RNA sequence: UUUGCUCCACACAAUAUAGAUGGAUACGAAUAAGGCGUCCUUGUGGCGUCGCUGAACCAUAGCAGGCUACGAAUUGCAAUGUCAUUUUGCGUGGGGAUAAAUCAUUUGUAUACGACUUAGA
RNA sequence: GCAGUCAAGCGUUCAUAGCGACAUUGCUUUUUGAUUCUUCGAUGUCGGCUCUUCCUAUCAUACCGAAGCAGAAUUCGGUAA
RNA sequence: AGAACUGGCGAUGCGGGAUGAACCGAACGUAGAGUUAAGGUGCCGGAAUACACGCUCAUCAGACACCACAAAAGGUGUUAGUUCAUCUAGACAGCCGGACGGUGGCCAUGGAAGUCGGAAUCCGCUAAGGAGUGUGUAACAACUCACCGGCCGAAUGAACUA
RNA sequence: GGCCAGCAUCAGUUUUGGUGGCAGGAUAAAUCCAUAGGAAUGUAGCUUGCCUCGGUAAGUAUUAUAGCCUGUG
């Protein structure tokens, strides 16, 4: 209900995130992906390695900058993966895919707001223990990316910089739950339990 | 040798005897105690007191609580009557946050008007007595 | 077919710990520190004794038993190269070109060296692991041996050596020359 | 399916010669009362000289449970024909019910060997009453004494389509 | 010749809606494993509790919410009940800034023409 | 066209290091034979020069394996356009 | 290329088979509602990321009959099953001990006790060990081992089917 | 004095809920109660190596300081 919705994308599945999030921004729900390179997809890396080197393939070959572009990117992969699930080439299409955002790693105009999670898409709960996942910042450096150090390095020195919220939020959770739980035996509380909360 | 650090996983094991909740289905939501499996996926439940019959149903509606009481294999239903009582089983069960949680999310629900507004009544004098305080 | 219940035991004697939480197992031992890391199989460990620990796995469907029962044996392994380590006796062969192996300390790894193999110009290089101790004999002129702790190393380290020792286009039932493992033995004994 | 086991009772046609012609049997499992009779009229069409309009099916009586909460090991021989060559089988269900065990009979059969219902006799369904007879391995590792086994991957069931905490699968 | 032109103001009027009317409420990582709290010989620790739905958490008392410290009946049995927000013009008062490019002409490191490249108070 | 399946016998008594019969089975459109579906109010017809891209059933180059493989050249195949 | 019977297409739109003259459903005045047919329900795309039992992980998987192709033959890759079966009087194994003396039983002889080889075959000790299964010395040696025995107390070898 | 909306009582075609009455069935089967019989995936007591009071074991015994099934009412 929150108008732009965060989707964190750590170890969801490919095309179980496309199609949840394509059904959704095709009714209007502004939605950002964030983290789109530790997107997970099934089977092994050298069979979708090989799915990948099976699409690189083609080409129009008359002219090689008319055919398919072959967008390599972990953000552009899952982005292709949702122009399929919508209909792009018409106008109501255009319209839908304006709504979402796609990155890899955080960047801060999404620091400080909160991520959520597709439940239905998510790899530990919708594989097999014991198959193989195939993480996509993992293909996509061996099929051409070359921004791998970049977003590894900008994205821990976010994650260092964020465990010092934590470690502040921490601190300044239990003063609440210090006071509440020292003043929670009043009859202003038991006179609450009896309406439930 | 010294002291080695193995652990794993403390897990809620389908036993004899195991108290489950049914989750779905027409009786769900009520106590139950799984008296012998069947199969992988399927065990056979009988609890008296709560009002549900004596089935054989998938684990899928069912839910491993973890407090267990002793009972023989194939125990009947007055058989488990006997031992269910004198092991006081749905005393125990309400000490439980788990059922104190259940009971709050069943009175939220069941909450009419005039009992929220006496909420939203009461939820401005709590912080209002407290947050002053911390300084 | 689906199990219910597989299991095998490690057994630990004396002097060693086992340190493991979420399928990193560990020994700290009277040699060594091997750590392993196990994050692909779905195993569970669970203490009996501060003599053997069971080590389980459910159900799975008998692609488990083959994982279980080598995860068993991974560890039985790690625990016996801390106890009594593993000692490959490797020897030269050479027809007519007397082989010269050697050490160098290089700006990489203290890489071992073999040349004059078959005649052949081209100085070969060959990188040591760090757990493995290189060391020669001096009572037969013509025998090395690796030591340590990891067997995914010290015998690793063999077969960089055997591997490289390789006749190109010539018949290897006529043309057997090269470096060989003969004897497997233990540090101790 | 919910099966439901029948009893069914089939005669030959008072001739005016013998007006007494004896009634056959069969405990069959069917869906309704209509496929019981055209599954009656199709086993004892293979056995004695009778069609349909040459008889009249006696009597229908459903059979329920002897008990209906009682665990049995259920040895079923069967028969069923292949894609080439026709065989005889003998597996082993551990319901709680005759009714409840040809169920899954039919389940894994289709499963395991891609026959279908139309391909497929039930022989005999008996009860084994011990321990001892009975020779499968995926019932003789499910009867052992006192056995306890965990479910170590429990996923969630969901409602809503936005999570907004990472899941929790422990059991 | 502050006729010009832009920056702040609310002053008016007008304009486009991919569709705001309580709150996008921030650790990270493993799921056959974790979170939070206590204690210590600060660990892959001894101990306790917890998840088994966010159905949660915060705010919501007052002319869509006023004076002081009563006020809103008779928008008449429903008739959006407008308050959104990126733009822009015109007028008022308050600061600020004092240029470039193109053609023509020239050059040959360029050239079909356009274009590129230089030179000229 | 031979890519596969059974391979008498031969290569000095030495069945698949290889080859060669009896003969079974299924590919290929690149031949020709077949029918006559598309223009008889015309789709310009063979061959060469020129030029680009593609296929693999590899002639050479790369890396291997196995060869009654001393070397060397051969020969037998595998990945590979 | 030529007949037989029915239905169709020609003359015929509509919902389904991605589009397709013949297939599937159905035949049509204009309108509103409900119900379905055939077909489907991740998303494009109206509709269960419904329930239940199984099997597969393919370095060219597989997904709606007509249909837009797939064989003969092979793979302990897995799964179920059939029928003999050695064998708790310790099977096969896995580590370990013996393989003995009667007797070099006879021919090829340049040199062959079992062994470049050939016509060929009885007994003691027993717990068991073949004039003998190969390596070998020009020959005698020395191993191997089906045959028993020490340990094991677990069973399992074998062909075949779908 | 019309048109356009709202609600109520009706009528037709529906579509979606909660509850009651009656019958049929092995006059449902079950569970429940009573008796007999039996067995092990053996519940107490009893020989049995210390431990922790039968715990270790596997014999003994078939309802005892748990219960199970079969046959009947």
């Amino acid at each position: 209900s929150q108008p732009v919705v965060v989707i964190d994308a750590k170890d969801h599945l490919l095309g179980r995130l496309a199609s949840t999030i394509a059904k959704q921004v095709l009714n209007g729900q502004k939605i950002v992906v964030v983290r789109a390179e530790a997107l997970n997809i099934s089977g092994e890396f050298f069979r979708n390695k090989l799915k990948y080197h099976d699409f690189l393939r083609k080409a129009t070959a008359f002219n090689k900058t008319r055919g398919p572009f072959h967008f390599r990117a972990p953000s552009r992969i899952l982005y292709k993966a949702i122009r399929g699930m919508v209909s792009h080439k018409t106008a109501r299409g255009k319209a839908a895919l304006e709504r979402l955002k796609i990155f890899e790693g955080i960047p801060p105009p999404y620091d400080k707001k909160k991520r959520v999670v597709v439940p239905q898409a998510l790899r530990v709960l919708r594989l097999k223990p014991g198959r193989k996942y195939t993480t996509l910042g993992k293909l996509s450096t061996s099929v051409g990316w070359k921004y791998e150090d970049v977003v590894a390095k900008l994205e821990d020195k976010r994650k260092v910089r964020s465990a010092e919220y934590y470690a502040k939020k921490r601190a300044f959770t239990k003063k609440v739950s210090s006071a509440s739980a020292a003043a929670s035996e009043s009859d202003v509380a038991k006179q609450l339990a009896s309406f439930g909360y | 040798s010294t002291d080695s650090i193995v652990k794993a996983s403390n897990w809620r094991l389908v036993e004899v005897g195991r108290v489950v909740l049914i989750k779905k289905g027409q009786s769900a939501g009520k106590l139950a105690a799984i008296v012998e499996i069947i199969d992988q996926k399927k065990v056979l439940i009988d609890g008296p007191k709560a009002g549900v019959p004596r089935q054989a149903i998938n684990l899928g509606q069912v839910v491993l609580t973890p407090l267990t009481f002793a009972l023989p294999r194939g125990a009947r239903t007055a058989t488990v009557s006997k031992k269910w009582a004198a092991a006081a089983v749905c005393e125990k069960w309400a000490a439980s946050s788990w059922a104190k949680k259940i009971a709050q999310r069943e009175r939220r629900a069941a909450l009419t008007d005039f009992e929220r507004f006496q909420v939203m009544v009461l939820r401005k004098q709590k912080r209002y007595t407290v947050k002053k305080a911390l300084a | 077919m689906k199990y219910i219940q597989t299991e095998q035991q490690i057994e630990v004697p004396e002097g060693v710990t086992v340190s493991i939480k979420s399928r990193i197992v560990k020994v700290v031992g009277p040699r060594g520190t091997l750590t392993k890391n196990l994050k692909h199989i779905d195993v569970t460990f669970t203490k009996v004794n501060n003599q053997l620990i069971k080590v389980a796995v459910h159900n799975g469907g008998r692609k488990h038993v083959a994982a279980l029962r080598t995860v068993k044996s991974l560890v039985d392994n790690m625990i016996t190269g801390v106890t009594k380590g593993y000692k490959y006796k490797m020897r030269y062969v050479y027809a007519h070109f007397p082989i010269n192996v050697n050490i160098v300390e290089k700006d990489g790894a203290k890489f071992i060296e073999v040349r004059n193999f078959l005649g052949d110009k081209k100085i070969r290089n060959v990188p040591v692991r760090d757990g493995v101790t290189i060391e020669f004999s001096t009572n037969v002129k013509d025998e090395i041996v690796l030591s340590g702790n990891s067997v995914e190393d010290v015998s690793q380290n063999a077969a960089d050596l055997q591997q490289i020792c390789r006749v190109r286009n010539k018949d290897i039932r006529k043309f057997l020359d090269g470096i060989y493992v003969s004897h497997k033995g233990f540090i101790t004994e | 399916a919910h099966f439901k086991e029948y009893q069914v009772i089939g005669r030959r046609l008072p001739t005016e010669s013998v007006p007494e012609p004896k009634l056959f049997r069969m405990r069959i499992f069917a869906s309704n009362e209509v496929i019981a009779k055209s599954r009656y009229w199709y086993f004892l069409q293979k056995l004695h000289k009778v069609k349909k309009a040459s008889g009249e099916i006696v009597s229908i009586n459903q059979i329920n449970e002897a008990h209906p909460t009682k665990v049995k090991n259920f040895g079923v021989w069967v028969r069923y024909d292949s894609r080439s060559g026709t065989h005889n089988m003998y597996k082993e269900i551990r319901d709680v019910s005759r009714v409840a065990a040809v169920e899954t009979l039919y389940q894994d059969m289709a499963a395991r060997h891609r026959a279908r219902f139309r391909s497929i006799h039930i022989l005999k369904v008996a009860e084994i009453e011990k321990t001892a007879d009975v020779k499968r391995q995926y019932v003789k590792q499910f009867l052992t004494k006192d056995l306890k086994f965990p479910l170590p991957h429990r996923v969630q069931k969901s409602t809503k389509t936005f999570s907004y905490k990472r899941p929790s699968t422990f059991y």
